[PDB]
């Protein structure tokens, strides 16, 4: 099964490990060495947590959950029941990850094409991360992890959201929301513009990039331009999740406290702090 | 040093572009601004022309009107003291009328009559403002799906400061204007509902806002791998199909089984957006007026 | 109640609106191929759209899709294997053949037009009032390919004009013809032009352009996917 056009580009070769060994395909998959690897590492992290639902009596997709080692046993190893589990399974996870980016370059380069996709994929892995790996080894427990559970992890949102007070307060989660809010409408756009040139009015002739540029200036005075709008919510989008595992990372070690607090530098800077009225006044 | 597309490398400059014409009115439209090299880095340089009607100016009015009425109010705070102004800019807010004045008008202006009041001017902005994008597309003869995606931001918005609140019987239940203080509404708003991730649809509301940021991440970084190929001209590809597009389709085809389209992906492109404000809407829209609490609901229904 | 069958509503309009999108994804490449090209037996669960036809601008003709697909061009592949899912070697030089990452697809032989009718795509010379507005300008840098050694020189830039951009730079050779190189795949230094993609012995196989105050998107095509085939077949004459 493959796409009309499919084959010409099916040729051998693009491999970083291992030669012609693991290059073909199984259906419309590519293998690749890291195929197999993601394979591995996905089996064994499933197994894994699947076993991890038996010690839990459940198998509810709703209920199962993975929690870290406590706080008690530090970055140190922990029993299986007990948060070992979690433990590998995360180590399977950012195998199965790493493995995937890996396995997306070797596809770049059989199909020549730039590494922009798996580039962009790193900076999810890399938010990933900050949360089971790096906020924990900087906060000395792996218990400062998300668990792995439907709700349960999103149980621990809210609990680590509020353990800082309102956690909109955090300036760089206010950065990084921006991104994310922005992002989907740099989203929204840019579908409804490409579609209502492809998909003009009844009869009409598709319109042109040039209709395109020009119903922006019409609109809002500037156009960003093709090339550019794909730049554009590239950015939008690896920002948005670059200032999201900043907005983590600064949170619990260099700053523990309420972040409305924060703001008060602003308030207290002593060219104002001190003159009467307002709201801080 | 592999070159990646990110910055352009060389930029060039040509007469300043007036735009097709189709059944535009060229008496609306303005000459055209500078050129920013800045910009010219990542996107175009040019500025403008940019095209203002009777609508264009309305719009364009309110929209200032309510950003100075609210502006005023914060002047107001800060004892019109620019030192206070600027240091409490963010914890300043206008507010809405006090429930006992319900859905009436007859709320004072420092009661937040004066709330109403800009908020009457953000309402005659924002839908002469959508007036536009359904305009400037007929104009040039093309579909309106920027017209209906705007919709769907429009309805949040819409349910958020003036469905919700009427369904509630005050004003009091809508969103004051201020930094600081609509950041606290939010997560109040969150609190009285009984913790709002337990809302289905804020649940998928967070699902496409993530999605948005995945799939936008996956199409642009795809374009600029089959830039190479000249992938950004996305509509000459739809007619006739580049290499571009193949290398496109068949990167995920071998990664992820399947594939899009340079039409197609567009489409998942404009939904998965609009699902944010879409669902979220919803949502919110039901809070209060169905479901008081979204953990007892979420014991009784599922 | 009303919530609970509100979202109810919605996982039913959720599972149609994918159905839609993925059906609408299938207007290319589909009905899916076995390797000989006879129509596959496993189609998966999501069938054929009723086709659509757009009109193209400036008397282009139309294009309904879905449609009869056909590559129009010979593939130089063999297989490799002697079943489903493997490597499909080249017969012959896959460069000037055009299979893998050098492939091309047979698009239309005539350059794209602007909102006006005019060709998009126009070397920097005929592009009238059209300057570089900034970087490094590249005419008349040599050119070095990924062997390290001089191509020749950039003797022009071939800009985009509704989207006043760079496209390719036209470099002459030694024997003074000249070729396009897509701007995606050079990088302009202070004292020169590279191309990591091609050595200096492959530039003669750039495919060429008939009209040279012009290109088309089939030879667009053929120089592109040229160019950026030669990262894993130039591979053995590249240094660094
Ligand atoms: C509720 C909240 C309300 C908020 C409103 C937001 C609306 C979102 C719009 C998104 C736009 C993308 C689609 C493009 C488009 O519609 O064409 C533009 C087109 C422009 O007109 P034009 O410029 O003259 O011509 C351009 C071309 O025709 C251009 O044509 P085109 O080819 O590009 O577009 C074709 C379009 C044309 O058709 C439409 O009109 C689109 C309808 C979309 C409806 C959205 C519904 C919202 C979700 C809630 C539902 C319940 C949940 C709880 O077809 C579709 O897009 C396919 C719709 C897919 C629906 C999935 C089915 C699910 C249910 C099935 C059940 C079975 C399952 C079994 C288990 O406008 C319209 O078609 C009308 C849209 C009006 C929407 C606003 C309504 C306000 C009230
Ligand atoms: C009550 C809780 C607090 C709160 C506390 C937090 C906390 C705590 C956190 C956030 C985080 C975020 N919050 Mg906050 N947040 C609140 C209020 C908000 C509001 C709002 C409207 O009020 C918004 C919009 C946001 C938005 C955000 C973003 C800035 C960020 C989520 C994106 C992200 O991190 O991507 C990161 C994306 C990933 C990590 C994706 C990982 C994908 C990996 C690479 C691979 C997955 C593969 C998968 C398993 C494969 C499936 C198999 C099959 C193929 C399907 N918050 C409230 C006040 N917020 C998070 C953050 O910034 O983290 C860094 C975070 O930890
Ligand atoms: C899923 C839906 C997403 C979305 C979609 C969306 N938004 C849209 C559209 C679409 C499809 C449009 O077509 C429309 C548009 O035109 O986009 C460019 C728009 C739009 N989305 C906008 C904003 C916006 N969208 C948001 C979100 C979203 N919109 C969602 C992510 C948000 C958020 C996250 O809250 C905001 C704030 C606007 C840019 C525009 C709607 C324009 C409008 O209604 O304008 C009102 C009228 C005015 C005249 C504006 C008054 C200006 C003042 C308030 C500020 C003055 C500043 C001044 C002091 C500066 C001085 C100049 C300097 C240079 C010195
Ligand atoms: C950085 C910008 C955005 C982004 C980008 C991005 N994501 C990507 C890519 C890119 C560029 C890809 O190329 C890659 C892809 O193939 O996309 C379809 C991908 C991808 N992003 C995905 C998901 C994803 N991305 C997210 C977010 C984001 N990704 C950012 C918003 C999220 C969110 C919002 O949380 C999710 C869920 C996958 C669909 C895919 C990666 C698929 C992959 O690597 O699969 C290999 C692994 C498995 C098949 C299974 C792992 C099983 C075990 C090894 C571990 C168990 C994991 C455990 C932690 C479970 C947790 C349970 C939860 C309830 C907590
Ligand atoms: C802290 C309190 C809790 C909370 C509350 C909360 N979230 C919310 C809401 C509320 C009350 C919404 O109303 C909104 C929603 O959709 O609810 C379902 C939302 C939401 N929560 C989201 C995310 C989110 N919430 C989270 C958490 C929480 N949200 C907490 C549990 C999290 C995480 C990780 O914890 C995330 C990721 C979004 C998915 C969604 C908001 C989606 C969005 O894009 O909404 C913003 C967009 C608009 C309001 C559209 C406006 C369109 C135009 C009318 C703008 C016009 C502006 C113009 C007049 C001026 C602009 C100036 C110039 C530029 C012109
Ligand atoms: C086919 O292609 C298409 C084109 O081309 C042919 C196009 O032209 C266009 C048109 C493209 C545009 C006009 C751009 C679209 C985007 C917008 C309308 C708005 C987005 C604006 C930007 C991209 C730049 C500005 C980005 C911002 C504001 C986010 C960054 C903000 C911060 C860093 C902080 C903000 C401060 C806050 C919120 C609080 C303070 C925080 C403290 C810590 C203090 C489209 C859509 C397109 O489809
Ligand atoms: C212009 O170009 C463009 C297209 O093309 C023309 C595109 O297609 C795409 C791709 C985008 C789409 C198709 C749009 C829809 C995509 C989303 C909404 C993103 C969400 C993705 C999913 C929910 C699917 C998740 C599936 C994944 C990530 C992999 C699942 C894996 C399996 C089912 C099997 C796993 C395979 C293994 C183990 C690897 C090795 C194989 C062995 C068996 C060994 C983009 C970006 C693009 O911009
Ligand atoms: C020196 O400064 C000067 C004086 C120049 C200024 O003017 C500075 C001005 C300021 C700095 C002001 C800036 C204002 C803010 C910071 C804006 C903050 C606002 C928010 C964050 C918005 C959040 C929510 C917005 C919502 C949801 C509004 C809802 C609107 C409704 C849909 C409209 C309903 C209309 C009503 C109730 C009236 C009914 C009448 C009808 C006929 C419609
Ligand atoms: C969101 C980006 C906004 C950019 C707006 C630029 C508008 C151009 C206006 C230029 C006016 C020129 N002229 C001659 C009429 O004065
Ligand atoms: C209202 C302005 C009228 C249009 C004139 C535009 C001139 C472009 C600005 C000059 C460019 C100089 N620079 C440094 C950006 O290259
Ligand atoms: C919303 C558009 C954002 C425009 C930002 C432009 C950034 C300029 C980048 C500088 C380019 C690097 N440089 C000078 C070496 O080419
Ligand atoms: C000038 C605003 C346009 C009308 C929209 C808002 C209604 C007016 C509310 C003002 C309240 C005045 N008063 C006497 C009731 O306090
Ligand atoms: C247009 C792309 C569709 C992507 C669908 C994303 C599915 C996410 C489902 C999460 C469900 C959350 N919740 C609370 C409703 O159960
Ligand atoms: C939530 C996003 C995932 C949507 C899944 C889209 C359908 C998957 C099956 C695609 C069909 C592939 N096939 C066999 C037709 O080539
Ligand atoms: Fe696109
Ligand atoms: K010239």
């Amino acid at each position: 099964a493959l796409l009309s056009f499919e084959r010409k580009y099916r040729v051998p070769g693009g491999t970083l490990v291992g030669g012609n060994l693991f290059d073909f395909w199984v259906g419309p998959f590519y293998v690749g060495f890291f195929g197999v690897a993601t394979f591995f590492f996905a089996a064994l992290g499933i197994i894994l947590i699947a076993w991890s639902a038996v010690l839990q009596g459940t198998w509810n997709p709703q209920l199962i959950s993975v929690y870290p080692p406590a706080l008690e046993y530090g970055l140190g190893g922990a029993p299986l029941a007990k948060g070992g589990l979690w433990q590998i399974i995360t180590i399977c996870a950012t195998g199965a990850f790493v493995s995937w980016a890996l396995r997306e370059v070797e596809i770049c380069r059989k199909l020549g094409i730039g590494y922009h996709i798996p580039f962009a994929f790193a900076f999810a892995i890399l938010a990933y991360l900050t949360l089971v790996l790096f906020r924990p080894v900087m906060m000395g427990a792996w218990g400062y992890a998300f668990p792995y559970g439907i709700w349960t992890h999103l149980d621990w949102v809210s609990n680590t959201g509020y353990t800082y007070g309102n956690f909109h307060y955090n300036p760089a989660h206010m950065i990084a929301i921006t991104f994310f809010f922005t992002n989907a409408l740099a989203l929204a756009l840019h579908g409804a513009l490409v579609l209502s040139a492809a998909n003009p009015e009844k009869g009409k002739e598709m319109r042109t990039p040039d209709h395109e540029d020009t119903f922006f200036r019409d609109l809002v005075g500037y156009s960003i331009g093709t090339l550019g709008i794909h730049r554009l919510g590239l950015l939008l989008s690896l920002s948005a999740v670059f200032f999201s595992a900043l907005c983590m990372i600064i949170t619990g070690t260099i700053w523990f406290d309420q972040w409305v607090d924060w703001w008060q530098w602003w308030v207290k800077l002593p060219w104002w702090a001190n003159i009467p009225g307002g709201i801080n006044g | 040093a592999e070159y990646q597309n990110i910055f352009t490398q060389v930029q060039v400059r040509g007469p300043a572009d007036l735009g097709m014409t189709e059944d535009v009115n060229l008496a609306n439209r303005s000459g055209v601004g500078p050129f920013s090299t800045l910009l010219g880095w990542f996107g175009n340089a040019q500025l403008g022309p940019i095209y203002l009607g009777s609508l264009g100016v309305l719009s364009l009015f309110s929209g200032l009107m309510w950003f100075f009425t609210i502006g005023i109010w914060f002047w107001y705070q800060a004892g019109w003291n620019p030192a206070v102004f600027l240091r409490d800019l963010f914890f300043f807010s206008l507010e809405p009328p006090a429930p006992e004045y319900g859905l009436s008008f007859a709320a004072p202006l420092k009661e937040g009559g004066l709330w109403l009041i800009a908020s009457f001017f953000m309402f005659v902005a924002v839908w002469s403002w959508w007036g536009r994008t359904y305009l400037r597309a007929q104009a040039l003869g093309m579909g309106k799906h920027t017209a209906w995606a705007f919709l769907s931001a429009i309805w949040l918005w819409m349910v958020l400061g003036f469905i919700r609140p009427i369904l509630m019987g005050s004003w009091s239940e809508a969103v004051p204007y201020g930094i600081f203080s609509h950041l606290d509404w939010t997560n109040n708003f969150s609190l009285v509902h009984g913790n709002h991730f337990y809302n289905p649809f804020l649940g998928l509301s967070i699902a496409f806002l993530y999605g948005s940021a995945l799939l936008f991440a996956m199409h642009g970084a795809t374009i600029l791998a089959v830039s190479r190929f000249g992938g950004e001209r996305e509509l000459e590809q739809i007619a006739d199909r580049g290499t571009a597009a193949e290398r496109a389709a068949l990167f995920w085809r071998w990664t992820m089984g399947f594939n899009a389209t340079m039409e197609g992906i567009h489409r998942w492109a404009i939904w998965m957006a609009v699902l944010v404000t879409l669902t979220g809407g919803i949502g919110i829209l039901l809070s209060g007026t169905v479901v008081d609490n979204w953990y007892v609901w979420g014991q009784n229904h599922g | 109640d009303l919530a609970s069958l509100a979202i109810y509503s919605f996982w039913i309009f959720l599972a149609g609106l994918i159905y839609y999108l993925q059906t609408e994804n299938m207007r290319e490449g589909y009905p899916l191929e076995n390797e000989d090209g006879t129509p596959a037996a496993n189609q998966g669960p999501f069938p054929l759209p009723k086709p659509k036809t757009f009109i193209l601008p400036h008397g282009r003709g139309t294009l309904t899709v879905p449609g009869p697909e056909s590559e129009d061009r010979p593939i130089a592949l063999a297989r490799t294997a002697v079943s489903e899912g493997f490597p499909h070697a080249p017969t012959g030089d896959p460069m000037k053949d055009g299979v893998g990452p050098a492939s091309w697809v047979a698009r239309r032989d005539l350059p794209e037009l602007d909102g006006h009718g005019h060709n998009k795509i126009k070397p920097m010379k005929a592009a009238a009032g059209f300057h570089v507005s900034a970087g490094k300008n590249p005419i008349g840098l040599p050119v070095r390919g990924c062997d390290l050694e001089i191509a020749g020189k950039v003797v022009d830039i071939w800009v985009d004009i509704p989207e006043q951009m760079a496209r390719f730079l036209e470099v002459e050779l030694k024997d003074g013809s000249t070729r396009l190189l897509p701007m995606q795949m050079v990088k302009v230094q202070s004292n020169r032009v590279h191309v990591n993609a091609l050595s200096s012995d492959l530039f003669a196989g750039i495919p060429t352009i008939k009209s040279p105050t012009e290109v088309t998107l089939l030879e667009e095509d053929k120089i592109c996917g040229y160019v950026a085939g030669g990262l894993m077949y130039a591979a053995p004459k590249r240094k660094s």
